[PDB]
């Protein structure tokens, strides 16, 4: 799934 | 000035549990996004990462050890733990545990994301040996043969590292390559070492081998053989 | 999952060269990519955070660029602390991957590994075990390959090796390989054989022995 900190 | 340090048992048996600590300075787990992360790195591989967790308390596992890792933080010591269970030889590695920034705030409040993308802060990493085997001195073999000529010992079936070999007491150190052991199925290290010298000097060679672990010292003088 | 792949995975240079690296992303990783140094026995050093940002108190020499699925590091000025190995690492996607490592040593000319191999001892043999080593000394650059042949039959999973770290004088390489047997199959044959690829040499080479010959 995405980073933490992404979008 | 951030700083980390690892630490855990240097040695652990197959099936058995390896509980690792961070202890940190310089940081809070209670700032602001910040987060720890977990990364190893087996003799002579790549780096591969294991986990991480932040202050908020999320917490991310590499999908191929998901089922082993469990990570945990103690605020108030300073402290993140990671807890792997069941480990085989393969998670042998030397592990680190690493600072990631969380977002940089201006009177409190986010506005640049990029700091978080690097862990910028190592520590100098925990070497961790999975192996079933109990302290064992070296068996120590002769190894016998531009016009050079090359000869030497094999130390085999120690544990655990390290070993220490010279050539004729210290005198010969021209043309030695010692190198270093390799992690046999069997759990036990072995290693060569070797001595090139002109086809002419065929001068006397011993090789000096000390495994402080097990009380043995060794001399064995190597030559051409055929009597 | 997604997968991160460094070029050249080796790489040799001098002082004073201009060196450039890259990670290629099977998917895009926006900017969220750090680049790392790590010199033998010491932690992974923190060069460009976020793709480009040059992080606080590492030199000027070191650039990195890119975004989406193609980055580069360059080190503008090699010094000699730079001869060490690179990583790049992505931070978009969990689990935060990191790139195969490169490898940056000193260059010097190409040279062929002289090649020895080595029976197993009688004071081996007594004690039930076969250990035949193959040594290639002193060859350049790193990458060699060596293959065992018994009895003409190639072997595998029954060997081990290592290779020294580049001599400082040389700039050379040495490795080891050790084909081990039970005392018993070592005596169900007679050709024991260590092929070596290495591009200083025009072809293979094969040094061997027959067992038990006096």
């Amino acid at each position: 799934e995405l980073d933490k900190f992404a979008s | 000035r951030i700083t980390l340090k690892e630490s855990g048992p240097p040695l652990v048996k197959p099936t058995q549990t390896l509980t690792l600590t961070c202890s940190f300075s310089g940081f809070s787990l209670s700032d602001f996004g910040v987060g720890v992360g977990w990364i190893r790195q087996p003799p002579g591989k790549a780096l591969e990462w294991l986990a991480i967790i932040y202050s908020d308390d999320d917490k991310r596992y590499s999908p191929s050890l998901n089922t082993r890792l469990t990570i945990t933080k103690d605020t108030s010591k300073n402290q993140v733990v990671l807890v792997m269970t069941r480990v085989s030889p393969v998670d042998t590695a030397t592990y680190f545990c690493a600072h990631r920034r969380g977002p940089t705030t201006l009177f409190g409040v986010p506005i640049a994301r990029g700091p978080v993308n690097a862990m910028d802060v190592w520590g100098q990493g925990i070497t961790v040996t999975i192996s079933s085997t109990s302290t064992k001195g070296p068996s120590v073999f002769p190894l016998a043969p531009g016009a050079a000529a090359a000869l030497g010992c094999l130390v085999k079936d120690y544990f655990p590292e390290p070993v220490t070999v010279s050539w004729n007491s210290g005198a010969l150190t021209s043309g030695v390559h010692t190198f270093p052991a390799v992690l046999q199925s069997s759990g036990l290290y072995s290693l060569s070492s070797v001595v090139t010298v002109p086809s002419s000097s065929l001068q006397t060679y011993t090789c000096n081998v000390n495994h402080k672990p097990s009380n043995t010292k060794v001399d064995k003088r190597v030559e051409p053989k055929s009597c | 999952a997604l997968q991160l792949t460094q070029s050249p995975s080796s790489l040799s240079a001098s002082v004073g060269d201009r060196i450039t690296i890259t990670c290629r992303a099977s998917q895009g990783v926006t900017s969220a990519l750090a680049w790392y140094r790590q010199k033998p026995g010491s932690p992974p050093q923190l060069l460009i955070y976020d793709a480009s940002s040059l992080e606080s108190g590492v030199p000027s020499r070191f650039s990195g660029s890119g975004s989406g699925t193609e980055f580069t590091l360059t080190i503008s000025t090699l010094r000699p602390e730079d001869f060490a190995t690179y990583y790049c690492q992505q931070l978009h996607f969990y689990p935060h991957t990191f790139g195969g490592g490169t490898r940056v040593d000193v260059r010097r000319t190409v040279a062929a590994p002289s090649v020895f191999i080595f029976p197993p001892s009688d004071e081996q043999l007594k004690s039930g075990t076969a250990s035949v080593v193959c040594l290639l000394n002193n060859f350049y650059p790193r990458e060699a390959k060596v293959q065992w042949k018994v009895d003409n039959a190639l072997q595998s999973g029954n060997s081990q090796e290592s290779v020294t770290e580049q001599d400082s004088k040389d700039s050379t390489y040495s490795l080891s390989s050790t084909l081990t047997l039970s005392k018993a199959d070592y005596e169900k044959h007679k050709v024991y054989e260590c092929e070596v690829t290495h591009q200083g040499l025009s072809s293979p080479v094969t040094k061997s022995f027959n067992r038990g010959e006096c």
